[PDB]
RNA sequence: GUGGAAGUCUGUUAGAGUUGGUGUCCUACAAUACCCUCUCGUGAUCUAUGUGUAGGGGUGAAAGGCCCAUCGAGUCCGGCA
RNA sequence: GUCGGGUGAGAACCCCGACGGCCUAAUGGAUAAGGGUUCCUCAGCACUGCUGAUCAGCUGAGGGUUAGCCGGUCCUAAGUCAUACCGCAACUCGACUAUGACGAAAUGGGAAACGGGUUAAUAUUCCCGUGCCACUAUGCAGUGAAAGUUGACGCCCUGGGGUCGAUCACGCUGGGCAUCGCCCAGUCGAACCGUCCAACUCCGUGGAAGCCGUAAUGGCAGGAAGCGGACGAACGGCGGCAUAGGGAAACGUGAUUCAACCUGGGGCCCAUGAAAAGACGAGCAUAGUGUCCGUACCGAGAACCGACACAGGUGUCCAUGGCGGCGAAAGCCAAGGCCUGUCGGGAGCAACCAACGUUAGGGAAUUCGGCAAGUUAGUCCCGUACCUUCGGAAGAAGGGAUGCCUGCUCCGGAACGGAGCAGGUCGCAGUGACUCGGAAGCUCGGACUGUCUAGUAACAACAUAGGUGACCGCAAAUCCGCAAGGACUCGUACGGUCACUGAAUCCUGCCCAGUGCAGGUAUCUGAACACCUCGUACAAGAGGACGAAGGACCUGUCAACGGCGGGGGUCUUAAGGUAGCGUAGUACCUUGCCGCAUCAGUAGCGGCUUGCAUGAAUGGAUUAACCAGAGCUUCACUGUCCCAACGUUGGGCCCGGUGAACUGUACAUUCCAGUGCGGAGUCUGGAGACACCCAGGGGGAAGCGAAGACCCUAUGGAGCUUUACUGCAGGCUGUCGCUGAGGACUCUCACUCCGGGAGGAGGACACCGAUAGCCGGGCA
RNA sequence: CGAGUGGCUUGCUACCUCGAUGUCGGUUCCCUCCAUCCUGCCCGUGCAGAAGCGGGCAAGGGUGAGGUUGUUCGCCUAUUA
RNA sequence: ACGACCGUAUAGUACGAGAGGAACUACGGUUGGUGGCCACUGGUGUACCGGUUGUUCGAGAGAGCACGUGCCGGGUAGCCA
């Protein structure tokens, strides 16, 4: 997490990008398959190390409220 | 570091030389123009009135 | 005094011209002949420079191969189709009128062919409220109600990458690397930091705008600077 | 325990920088030098070569700094006796 | 450097030998740029060389650079040019769009070379031997042939394969040493041809429900391990090459750690890490062809730039030579280079000066200030406060240990790797030199890393993330251009432009009167054209009607410019200073008053505080961490001081040689007084005064150096400012032309934009040309 | 209230220097003045003594160390004839 | 080229109700200044002797370098306070 920025920064700054991070990081459920094994590849580019399905999602989350709700309507 | 003396160490670079067309080492053979007769830039030959005296 | 920096801007040299030979693809919308029948497989994901968001790699039937601007969740594999018979479908594009009212949208032409114009930064989508058979009315993500030629092609989803301002960039170092991408001059001085010479805001024994900082919209450039034709400033009221 | 992050630390590694000595020098080795001390040294890092921006114009993390020992408007010649 | 010697008319510095030293990322080896013959030979010394010279980068004359397989050449990069088009009064000018070309010699991509030998000077170029590539021709094979692969790629961590080197063991060859038996060198052998293949990927078998595997992550019934197989690496192994070559000889074998080279796994991105030519895909024999340009040398304390043989400046590779140790560190030493960071000789060598060592007792008394110097120091064990954003503070502080020798234990496959144990033992001192922190506290500022006044300022200034406001739906906002056109933009509000504030934390009050911006506007004001009236056989001109933007007027707005008092228990002019902080980096009075601390404290810290003249993003308060930032206190330390001494090295002094500059109206041995335009070696009166020379520290020559920066003056200059004067761009708005049909409206045909086209949107508007009004330090 | 002396302060003047007479404070090193702080020799005393106060002659010698402050000045401390 | 102070005897005396408390003179010492000197103490002493770290000369012996002594210990003459 934020512990490689020190005492430095200050509170929010690295609150949020531990928290950021964090979500960014746990373990996500693929869309294709159902396993637990989607990582993030890049900025908004996810991928399943077990099917390897790759495809497009948030820039930290692979899924974004706005994204939800286009599935809905 | 000092603009004079220790700033000359650097020039080895070669910008004007002999011209093909009026033998000055003018022409810039970076800029592929010669600063003397105008090679490369003009036709017709580089020249000017404040060459000289107004009334010569 | 001297030209201002947003005047030395416009002469498009180096220090302010965005690395488009670093640039990987123009995203706009293929040309159809007609029919729809145009359908193509997502073959890749990749990261556009000149957005900070993610890509799509696509072949599509008739050979040609395109980068194209993604919407979330699409993936490798995934078919693609752009016509007015268009499924409607995520990462699909068709005619605001073949559209279902309530859908949110991205990448929408302004007029009809013209590759797409609004809502294509990272995560944002523009809402289809109404149809007819004259306007389409849209609303962008600014906020704006914009009324549209129902002919305006646009692709079902919202844009990928979404949440990317979520994250402070925390340190001066990040802020460059992504600058670098841009075509921006970074950092910025403040204009009460420079001289009388160099800016309007210039001078003093200590640092202050010389006058107001609401700028008539008719001023000229050079003087057009702080808070241009401000309709109000501050936050209370 | 493993792992090995960081505009992270120490560091005359290379390399970059230039705080104090208001030392030596000050018809100099030098039209900006020498020595000791000192700062940075995985990054907004340093660097070679190529390349672009030109004078009321550039360039400027802004000191009116820099644009060939020339800058609150370069240099050359001309206007000009 | 010294002693001998060589050559020569002449020798401190030209050469030989010995002895003694210097350089170790360089003072060695290879090179880029740049230089341009400086390279080699012979002959010379008038020039150049910090002295001399027989020497030379000097002078003169000759000579010297050899390529199918090293570079160029070819490709394309940022980008550049040319032509066409268009603009411009015009072009040697100018943006776009086409086309074409140019653009990389160390250091992008890339068909192919190794070994030995040779010259005074070249050398993957010449010679000998061997190998290889491309094209073409002939012949056999082949119908395949273009899909694909490659070229071709970021940053961080890491495993495996593995050569050189280095080291260890043992043997062989040669050398050194001479109480031992040690120590040093060598022990060789290419390109290329052939062959082998770890890793990755995949196939078959197998059938794991908990096993498989890693340094780590990981893997699996969507099929784990095991087993068998396909594809598949090195500049690597192995065989050939090689009764080639090289060596005086021997002409080794194993091992460890392993640069190069090869091949994998993991992690990061609001950052995504070239392109093209070319190669592969796509066989073999024989033969022919392979032109053109570069090639010497230096590459620097003398061959480059800096006027110089300049202590400056100047890119790449050798980063694996030994000991040492964490180390590409120090110190010492090889290989290799040098004694040319090129003037010498003499004096115990004084004064004085530059660097520097050691100083008893005291220990910051020195000083603006601990400036300068000193102290501490490596590693291991123990132990570690306030505060804190929980990361840190921290190596806090403080305490202990540390060598050698003998025999061992543990970790590991092992190291010539690491961690310990017991016993013995020497010194004042065991990180014994070297390398190598002094520590603690209070306050101020800026959060932090970062930036800056090349050449007196490195800071508290700039930047920054973070906070905030403004503009804009893209035919946009903002900006460049005279125009043609252009940046932003391969972009699209989670954008990007224009500004303010400047991490975090707690917060950010009141004021819209003035000024600014913006919205509205009955009425008022408001230009020109057209229109109406008067005037003129026309015209000038006067007047009217209509009235755009703008203004009056109204409203919104301060994280917009800014403001937040006097008086009384409201007045100017809108409000009348809230949280906070406060004698401040802001407090005149001022060394404010009280306290802490000291013998004594205009300092510092805390409290008070009526604040000459604090205060909320002109941000207020506060704050952990950070800092060559400002002030203060303590311990430690010490030649900063009391108060100076002695010593070391280079000068200074004498001698040989070389050999400037500054400065000079004249005269000049002055001193004390006086006088004088009031600051005299020179006038006046006295006094003193034999001449010349050496060394010294600088009292005077208002010493030398610079037509004073301060100040004023000039109907001097420049940069900058603005509600100074006058104008000029630019923006807004009316009108006319383009411009057409039927105070409000439709249409389509010009014109504009979207679309490949069909066609769609818009439309007499907009754009453009002309003009009128308003704004207009953006500019003159 | 009246008369003066000095040339250390401050003010005035604008004579001298604007083709420059280097600033304040400090320091170091030399000479001097007396309107004498100490020391010598004296006079008066509201001089018992002791300790003082005031005055005269007198410039031989001495007049030191520190804390705050750039300070001069001045405030403060302990020594001192 | 000497200035000045403290102490002892004078003396617990003269003076004085007491408290307190002198002097002449003779002595001893200190301080500041001055000139010279080195037996004594102290400093230096890169003369010298020893110890010892790293490295090189194979070990030993004996040596070079480590800034003009590697460091540490002792220190004669001389010069000095
Ligand atoms: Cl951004
Ligand atoms: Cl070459
Ligand atoms: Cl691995
Ligand atoms: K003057
Ligand atoms: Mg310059
Ligand atoms: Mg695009
Ligand atoms: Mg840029
Ligand atoms: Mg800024
Ligand atoms: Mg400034
Ligand atoms: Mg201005
Ligand atoms: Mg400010
Ligand atoms: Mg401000
Ligand atoms: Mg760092
Ligand atoms: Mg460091
Ligand atoms: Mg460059
Ligand atoms: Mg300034
Ligand atoms: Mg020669
Ligand atoms: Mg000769
Ligand atoms: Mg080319
Ligand atoms: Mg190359
Ligand atoms: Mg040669
Ligand atoms: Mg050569
Ligand atoms: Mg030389
Ligand atoms: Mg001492
Ligand atoms: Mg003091
Ligand atoms: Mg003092
Ligand atoms: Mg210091
Ligand atoms: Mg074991
Ligand atoms: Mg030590
Ligand atoms: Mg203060
Ligand atoms: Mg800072
Ligand atoms: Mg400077
Ligand atoms: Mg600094
Ligand atoms: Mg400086
Ligand atoms: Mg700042
Ligand atoms: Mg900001
Ligand atoms: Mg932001
Ligand atoms: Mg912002
Ligand atoms: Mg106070
Ligand atoms: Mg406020
Ligand atoms: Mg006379
Ligand atoms: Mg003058
Ligand atoms: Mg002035
Ligand atoms: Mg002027
Ligand atoms: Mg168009
Ligand atoms: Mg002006
Ligand atoms: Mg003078
Ligand atoms: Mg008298
Ligand atoms: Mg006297
Ligand atoms: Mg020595
Ligand atoms: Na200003
Ligand atoms: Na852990
Ligand atoms: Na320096
Ligand atoms: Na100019
Ligand atoms: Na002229
Ligand atoms: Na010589
Ligand atoms: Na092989
Ligand atoms: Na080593
Ligand atoms: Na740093
Ligand atoms: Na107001
Ligand atoms: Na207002
Ligand atoms: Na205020
Ligand atoms: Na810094
Ligand atoms: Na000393
Ligand atoms: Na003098
Ligand atoms: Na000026
Ligand atoms: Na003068
Ligand atoms: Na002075
Ligand atoms: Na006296
Ligand atoms: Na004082």
């Amino acid at each position: 997490r934020s512990g490689r920025f020190g005492a430095r920064y200050g509170r929010v700054s690295r609150r949020r990008v531990a928290e950021i991070e964090s979500e960014m990081n746990e373990d996500h459920a693929c869309p294709n398959c159902g396993e637990d094994r989607v990582d993030r590849q890049g900025t908004g580019i996810w991928q399943c190390s077990y099917c390897d399905y790759k495809f497009t999602g948030g820039s930290y989350k692979p899924e974004t409220p706005g994204g939800k709700t286009v599935r809905r309507s | 570091t000092g603009a004079g003396t220790p700033s000359q160490g650097k020039k080895n670079t070669t910008t004007h030389t002999k011209c093909r067309r009026c033998g000055e080492k003018s022409y810039h053979t970076k800029k592929k123009v010669c600063s003397s007769c105008g090679f490369g830039k003009s036709a017709k030959r580089r020249d000017y009135e404040w060459q000289s005296k107004a009334g010569e | 005094g001297r030209r201002i920096q947003g005047q030395r801007r416009g002469r498009g040299t180096s220090t302010f011209r965005a690395p488009s030979h670093r640039y990987k693809a123009d995203l706009e919308h293929r040309k159809v002949e007609d029919g729809d029948v145009i359908a193509g497989t997502v073959v890749d994901i990749e990261h556009d420079p000149a957005r900070s968001a993610p890509v799509a790699a696509v072949e599509f039937e008739d050979g040609d191969r395109r980068l194209i601007l993604a919407p979330e969740g699409v993936g490798v594999g995934d078919e693609l189709q752009v016509g007015v018979s268009a499924e409607i479908a995520p990462g699909n594009t068709l005619p605001l009128a073949e559209i279902p009212e309530g859908v949110p949208v991205c990448n929408v032409e302004s007029s009809p062919g013209d590759g797409g114009k609004f809502a294509r930064a990272s995560g944002v989508n523009a809402q289809l409220l109404t149809h007819d058979r004259n306007v389409a009315v849209v609303k962008l993500p600014s906020g704006e109600m914009k009324r549209l030629d129902p002919q305006c092609r646009a692709t079902i989803g919202v844009v990928a990458g979404g949440g990317r301002t979520d994250k402070p960039f925390v340190k001066a170092g990040n802020k460059h690397h992504k600058m670098k991408a841009r075509g921006t001059k970074w950092p910025n001085v403040r204009g009460v930091a420079m001289n009388a010479v160099d800016h309007p805001f210039g001078g003093g024994g200590r640092q202050h705008p010389g006058k107001p900082k609401s700028i008539s919209r008719n001023a000229p450039p050079g003087r057009k600077v702080g808070d241009i034709a401000s309709k109000r400033t501050g936050r209370g009221g």
